[PDB]
């Protein structure tokens, strides 16, 4: 309900004023505060819908609108309309939001999806929620050969949306086929990367970006030099659009993430001279210190650059790089600094990635060298670094325990949300410097809820959802309570504050409840945490650089739910004890883990035996050895089925070997009335009445009924000295009988 | 000692005293024919028919040497500057000529930007601007809105300037954001000139200047 986008929003204002109009203003402040966050709500939606729904092929796929019209306790609906009371950009983005998570619903292995399936689901009018349908098939690898045909019906019309998710999608599908005929595609979109001297054709540079991204996907592990070489010119080099040179952040970080993804895993060599060449190149760029701004090496290429030089070595415990890549605060603090701050949380998440190994999970680690160590604490510019110092290393925290679950992970970050919280959003003494500060505090408090969300993920916490909850909801800032263009811009700036504060918090919705809870995030092949990486980038100040790479956590998303069926009626079986041996995310010999049936199992790797115990179906215990892995085991299926025990006559001939306790017994007899509630009706009564239960002594009796020739004779006489059987005694005394009796 | 640094860097109850801002941009007031001693900090040339051109070509001079006089130091052209869009007579060189004959002219939407972003972390404490409301009162800059920020991803709003009545060097020292330290610590500058006088289209730039802190033989 909270998080539901296709029906009105339930909200709530303070309004601690009396006037009318004061309070229609804050109302309709408050509409357009929540018309953001139907905007956003995309994020969460693709989380939280991952695989549910399933296509049918014929039937038609429908998009639900955004409705983005608010309720207040009083009734009195206020509806947004764009674009006087939002940003105009902002409506078709959520739109587009929208379309992804819809196109992502489709499950990974339906069938029948071929290019004829979009082009007859085309709503015959392109708009953003097609372009994010369009992006959704591609992303989940449907578009994996489209057809020539409508792919210039799609490219024809500039609109950004739809090449947006075209480009995007379509080298998602691919994913690292090096294929020609496509490649070609964005080659042509990208303007720089067209040769030189060429009259410059319009095209937006969001599409540029966008294209850059999609083609750098599309060289997933190429290591391809070609290509990697116009990659690093493409970051150095300097755009062109409208006619004038400009230089962008966006493009500029989409090249880093481009280049870094192209060439993962190629960090790992003890192609050297090249891959050495590249290194030491990225490091001048983000080491270079200029006392004059040089124009074509600004320092927008410094996040490009830390981001590459993120992934060529990821997993690489290469201790040096990281050294020159982390950043001390004692130097530093010490001297005035220099470059955008925003570079040190890169730089020092940089750092602590190539230590795949040193990933403390206490608060000591994150607090390490870190000291106010100046007599003015009042807020102040001097003490962001270790504000982006925090943010970086707590991100790496929750990255390298992503999904695997924790305590105290999980209560470091609780005490640390706790206090970030009432700080956030207070404008309090309206100063630049405090004004600064604070935004850093709102990035840092975006950063903690998104890393304690993704460490405690698909587990439907209690606290981190209380948490999120109340930074979802009330807008604070500085209307409610805790020269036209020029308002528009200052209005502008506060609007998109919003709607970054909203797509963090939306994010940790998202990932709290996965794929309704029973879906959880990889960290074990190289690619997932590349993709895991590249989707929680913080760009959540303006003008929220790259958003629509938030829904590509997609690929790192799968099964790891766990359940029982039986195998005689075929149906499953819940609510049964399971217990789980593992190795405590550390090298800890073992912990006996009890989790109920429908339960998340950690990873697979990390399990070495698991055993099912239960009153009933007899128990069934594996363990794994180093030849088979719980993956292996699990390839076939995640579920494991259980063989029913039998509850025959037979079985209990004339002693009872089961124990029989009153307990049990008692809730059998309780458990059968139930079913009673809602006599000799069973045939084992009546082979009970026939009074043929004890299979041997009626066999003995038809065999002694007459003679007793001296091979039988024997024969019966070594039953009744068998080492183990039964009614041994009710045997030897027939023969007693037979011998000895009434004749 | 964990916990307690910790409290230093997220004070949790200590900060917050009542949470009553008023949210309102505060404008600062430019004019001339008033005398004040927080005026005179901030209006260097003193206040005062319209002086010929050449008596402003004369105080332009003046301005720049008492500006000059003190102990400071310049750094106007130790960053790069990107203005929203030239008019192919003039750039910005002309505007950091340090001349008063010679000037910058932009050409385009009516919301003109200039910009100004820094290389490295340098701590600017005096702001400087000349205005000419009678040389160029066609072009004269009316509005001006003075951005914050430590990269283009981050400015925020600074400061107001209402343009009245200001032939002379404007003196724009930075007290608000940090008061221990009367500087303001920024690596990203960008300034608005979305209307002008009488509701003009263009605006030139006289004069513009960044001021920061710290016989012989031939």
């Amino acid at each position: 309900s909270l998080l539901a986008y296709y029906r009105p929003t339930k909200t709530q204002f303070f309004t601690t004023k009396t006037e009318y109009a004061q309070i229609l203003a804050q109302k309709k402040y408050f509409a357009k505060i929540m018309a953001l966050r139907t905007c956003t709500n995309g994020v969460g939606w693709g989380a939280v819908a991952y695989a549910t729904e399933k296509p049918i092929s014929t039937q038609k796929w429908v998009i639900q609108p955004l409705n983005l019209i608010s309720v207040f306790p009083d009734d009195t609906k206020i509806t947004v309309k764009a674009p006087e009371d939002i940003a105009h950009d902002i409506v078709e983005w959520g739109q587009f939001h929208a379309g992804v998570s819809s196109g992502l619903r489709i499950s990974k292995k339906a069938t029948g999806i071929t290019g004829s399936w979009i082009a007859f689901n085309k709503p015959k009018e392109l708009d953003a929620y097609h372009g994010g349908f369009l992006l959704g098939l591609g992303l989940n690898g449907h578009l994996k050969n489209l057809e020539e045909w409508h792919i210039y019906n799609y490219l024809s019309p500039r609109n950004t949306h739809i090449s947006i998710g075209l480009l995007l999608g379509m080298s998602s599908s691919m994913k690292g086929s090096m294929d020609s005929k496509l490649i070609k595609v964005i080659s042509v979109h990208l303007v720089a990367f067209l040769p030189s001297g060429s009259s410059d054709l319009n095209i937006d540079l969001k599409l540029q970006t966008a294209g850059i991204i999609g083609m750098g996907m599309l060289y997933l592990n190429s290591r391809h030099k070609r290509m990697s070489d116009s990659i690093f010119a493409q970051l150095v080099s300097l755009l062109n659009v409208n006619d004038e040179m400009v230089a962008d952040e966006e493009y500029r970080l989409a090249a880093g993430i481009s280049l870094g993804l192209i060439n993962l895993g190629a960090g790992q060599t003890k192609q050297n001279v090249m891959y050495e060449d590249l290194t030491t190149k990225l490091l001048e760029i983000v080491t270079s210190t200029y006392d004059v701004e040089n124009d074509w090496i600004p320092e927008n290429s410094q996040i490009g650059a830390v981001i590459a030089i993120m992934f060529l070595f990821l997993k690489s415990n290469n201790f040096g790089i990281s050294n020159m890549l982390k950043v001390d605060l004692k130097e530093i603090l010490k001297a005035n600094i220099n470059t955008r701050p925003e570079l040190l949380m890169y730089r020092e998440w940089a750092s602590n990635m190539i230590l795949w190994e040193f990933i403390g999970d206490d608060l000591s680690f994150i607090m390490k060298d870190v000291d106010i160590g100046v007599k003015f604490s009042e807020l102040n510019t001097d003490l962001l670094p270790i504000y982006y110092t925090m943010a970086g290393r707590i991100l790496a925290m929750g990255i390298r325990f992503a999904s695997t679950g924790n305590l105290k992970i999980r209560n470091i970050l609780l005490s640390l949300v706790d206090k970030f919280l009432p700080l956030y959003q207070y404008p309090g003494k309206q100063n630049l410097d405090f004004r600064l500060t604070i935004s850093v505090i709102n990035v840092l408090t975006n950063v903690i809820v998104v890393s304690l969300s993704m460490v405690m993920c698909a587990s439907g916490d209690l606290e981190v959802l209380r948490r999120v909850k109340y930074l979802h909801e009330v807008a604070s800032g500085p209307y409610s309570d805790l020269s036209d263009p020029t308002a528009y811009l200052e209005d502008k700036k506060d609007i998109d504050d919003h709607y970054g504060k909203f797509i963090s918090t939306n994010l940790a919705l998202g990932f709290l409840f996965l794929g309704s809870g029973q879906y959880a995030l990889n960290t074990s092949t190289l690619e997932s945490i590349a993709f895991l990486s590249m989707s929680v980038l913080p760009t959540y100040t303006t003008p929220h650089p790259l958003q629509e790479l938030k829904h590509f956590w997609s690929m790192a998303v799968e099964p790891r739910c766990l359940v029982i069926k039986d195998i005689s009626t075929g149906d499953a079986v819940n609510n049964v004890p399971i217990e789980l041996v593992v190795e405590e995310d550390v090298e800890k010999e073992e912990v006996i883990r009890e989790i109920s049936t429908p339960c998340l199992l950690p990873d697979f790797s990390k399990i070495k035996s698991i055993r099912v115990k239960m009153h009933g179906y007899f128990p069934l215990e594996v363990n794994f050895t180093k030849d088979y892995s719980a993956s292996d085991f699990f390839s076939g299926g995640t579920i494991i089925y259980i063989q029913r025990k039998s509850e025959s006559v037979f079985e209990n001939k004339a002693s009872f070997r089961n124990v029989e306790d009153i307990h049990v017994a008692l809730k059998r007899k309780a458990a059968e009335s139930k079913n009673y509630s809602r006599g000799n009706t069973t045939s084992s009564q009546l082979v009970e009445s026939l009074g043929i239960q004890d299979l041997t002594m009626v066999e003995l009796d038809t065999l002694l009924s007459a003679a007793l020739t001296d091979s039988e004779s024997y024969n019966l006489g070594l039953l009744c000295s068998d080492k183990n059987s039964g009614d041994i005694l009710d045997c030897q005394l027939e023969l007693w009988y037979k011998s000895f009796g009434p004749h | 000692g964990i916990n307690k640094v910790l409290d230093h860097l997220a004070p949790s109850e200590l900060i917050k005293p009542v949470k009553s801002c008023h949210n309102k941009p505060s404008v600062l007031v430019l004019d001339d024919r008033i005398v004040d001693a927080a005026t005179k900090d901030l209006y260097v040339n003193g206040f005062q028919q319209n002086p010929t051109p050449e008596n402003l070509q004369h105080m332009f001079h003046q301005g720049i040497e008492i500006l000059d006089s003190a102990r400071m130091i310049n750094v106007t052209h130790l960053a790069l500057w990107k203005p929203s869009s030239f008019k192919l007579g003039n750039p910005v060189d002309f505007a950091l000529d340090d001349n008063y004959d010679t000037f910058w002219q932009s050409d385009g939407g009516q919301p003109h930007q200039l910009d100004i972003m820094f290389s490295k972390r340098m701590d600017i404490c005096v702001m400087a601007i000349f205005f000419s409301m009678i040389a160029d009162e066609s072009y004269a800059p009316s509005l001006v809105k003075v951005y914050a920020g430590h990269s283009p991803s981050d400015a925020r709003f600074y400061k107001m300037l209402e343009v009245r009545n200001v032939n002379g060097w404007v003196a724009l020292r930075f007290l608000d954001n940090r008061e221990d330290d009367q500087l303001l610590k920024c690596q990203f500058i960008r300034l608005l000139f979305p209307v002008n006088h009488e509701n003009g289209k263009d605006t030139h730039l006289r004069g513009i200047r960044l001021y920061v802190p710290s016989a012989i033989l031939r």
